[PDB]
């Protein structure tokens, strides 16, 4: 003799439609606890997520009316004796890290907290709170050391569950406040900062294009495939890709070819800045089989050394150029003085090897 | 009444425009936290078994969430695999049902812009450049802009 969870939804609906009463909606607390109690052991965590969404409600209740410590401190106490949702049920082997994610947004309910009544400095340099009594951080260098003990057990144990790669790839990889707040060489750091700093850059941009802004103040004025001497010049000079601004703030432009000035090793590039287009081939003095080639022009210095290419159904050509080709404009007559020919252009020569450009780091395309 | 950005994502999970109002004008750099919310928002489309989508009849607002300031859901229509987040600023929110669905249709109307966008062949190619700043042209009048009308 039971009812299902249809006639507990509708009498919580009522519930919320009785009005007229003078309380801190301690009848809907009331079935709020009863539904949660009744749903704790379904493994199911969607009614967790209505329990997540009678929290945020209750967090609008408190939120009517919070500011400056007056009720804004009233409002964090309130979230922080709501922090039963981390103190009811707290299991290993239960339904995948739920409450490592309520124990995430709890947690980034007390970082607002401390960083809002009355705070000093910026953990995440944030300022979230905007134009408007625990007593955890007694210091603002304990104010970090209080928030990252809690930003680094919070991380990972969000990973515990079923794969979803969603906070600790961007939490945890937004550690650059993590040494980087005053602390200047992150070399003790650089597991993430200028050590795979490419995932937003093979993401959507102008996240990285930050993130790279302090992935380069690890080597400006630090020494000493952990070595390298200039090596790190893929976040050095070949962040002119994601620099959309060269002609302003050329010390993306400058120091690509100033941390270079004082090189020595060669590496890999993609070129997409200067764009290479073929034209038609013809013919020329002896021996010389002298090809075409348009080449456009984005970067700002010239004076390469280069050499196009050309395989056959064997061995490859490499059909040659003057590497002295300068490029300052798009489209250019670049004159790919050709020698050593592969039998006459035998027609199976497919233009497939690569027309590389070398200024000390290789640019393959 | 006022989003505090606009975010559109194709279904290869490629950003089309995280585009925030009012960056020039006001107040710069919270456009760094708005696309790494988006990002959060991008992989946190499924996480911890929390499910938003059960009416696959027309996709209607799905499931609110609220993060260090800001709240944000997702309207995924599953229709051309489009995937178009909206967040609200917490600071002045009222909370009612008639603001939830009245973020609905709204959402609904920028669903119509984009979708009339996509479809002009009045300028063909329009996929990498200026497309961006037409649709940034039509999206910076229907929730701002009203002060001159009466």
């Amino acid at each position: 003799p039971f009812e299902s969870s249809s006639k507990s939804d509708e009498s919580l609906g009522s519930i919320i439609i009785e009005g007229t009463l003078d309380k801190f909606q301690l009848h809907k607390y009331f079935f709020i606890r009863r539904l949660r109690l009744l749903k704790l052991e379904d493994q199911t965590l969607t009614a967790f997520v209505g329990a997540f969404q009678l929290i945020k409600n209750f967090i609008e209740s408190i939120s009517i009316e919070y500011r400056k410590s007056v009720r804004l401190l009233e409002f964090k106490h309130y979230f922080i004796t709501s922090m039963l949702s981390y103190f009811e049920f707290e299991n290993v082997s239960n339904p995948l890290l739920c409450e490592i994610k309520a124990e995430l947004l709890m947690l980034k309910r007390d970082n607002w907290v401390q960083g809002v009544m009355a705070t000093s400095g910026y953990r995440l340099m944030d300022k979230n709170y905007p134009n408007s009594k625990e007593t955890f951080v007694d210091e603002t260098v304990f104010q970090e050391n209080f928030l990252t003990l809690t930003k680094e057990i919070l991380s990972l144990f969000n990973k515990c569950e079923g794969k979803r790669q969603r906070i600790v790839d961007i939490l945890s990889i937004e550690i650059g406040l993590l040494y980087y707040q005053g602390k200047k060489y992150e070399e003790a750091v650089s597991l993430f900062l200028s050590c795979y700093e490419y995932y937003t850059q093979t993401n959507w941009n102008s996240i990285g294009l930050k993130i790279l802004q302090v992935f380069i103040d690890s080597l400006s004025h630090c020494p000493k495939g952990e070595s390298v001497s200039a090596s790190a010049v893929l976040t050095n000079a070949f962040l002119n890709i994601l620099k959309l601004c060269k002609d302003n703030d050329s010390k993306e432009i400058w120091w690509k070819k100033f941390m270079d000035l004082q090189m020595k090793v060669h590496l890999a590039r993609a070129n997409v800045s200067a764009i290479e287009v073929n034209l038609k081939s013809y013919g020329f003095p002896e021996d010389i089989s002298t090809k075409t080639m348009r080449l456009s022009l984005k970067n700002m210095g010239g004076d390469v050394i280069v050499f196009g290419a050309s395989d056959f159904l064997l061995k490859k050509g490499e059909n040659k150029l003057i590497l002295e080709c300068r490029d300052i404009m798009y489209g250019e007559f670049s004159l790919l003085s050709f020698e050593i020919i592969v039998e006459g252009i035998t027609f199976v020569k497919e233009f497939p090897e690569n027309q590389d450009e070398f200024i000390v780091v290789p640019e393959i395309y | 009444l006022r989003p505090c950005f606009v975010s559109l994502i194709d279904e290869s999970d490629k950003p089309i425009l995280i585009y925030v109002p009012n960056e020039a004008e006001n107040e710069m750099n919270d456009v760094l936290k708005y696309n790494v919310l988006s990002n959060i928002s991008l992989d946190y489309f499924e996480s911890a078994l929390v499910e938003w989508h059960s009416l696959d009849s027309k996709p209607l607002l799905k499931s609110i969430f609220q993060l260090e300031g800001v709240s944000v859901f997702a309207m995924l229509i599953k229709q051309t695999g489009l995937k178009i987040v909206i967040g609200f600023e917490q600071k002045s929110l009222s909370g009612a049902d008639d603001e939830f669905e009245a973020i609905n249709q709204i959402f609904e109307t920028v669903r119509k812009i984009y979708i009339r966008v996509k479809c002009n062949p009045l300028l063909v190619s329009g996929d990498e450049k200026s497309i961006i700043k037409s649709l940034e042209r039509k999206f910076d009048e229907l929730f701002i802009s009203t002060e001159v009308e009466l």
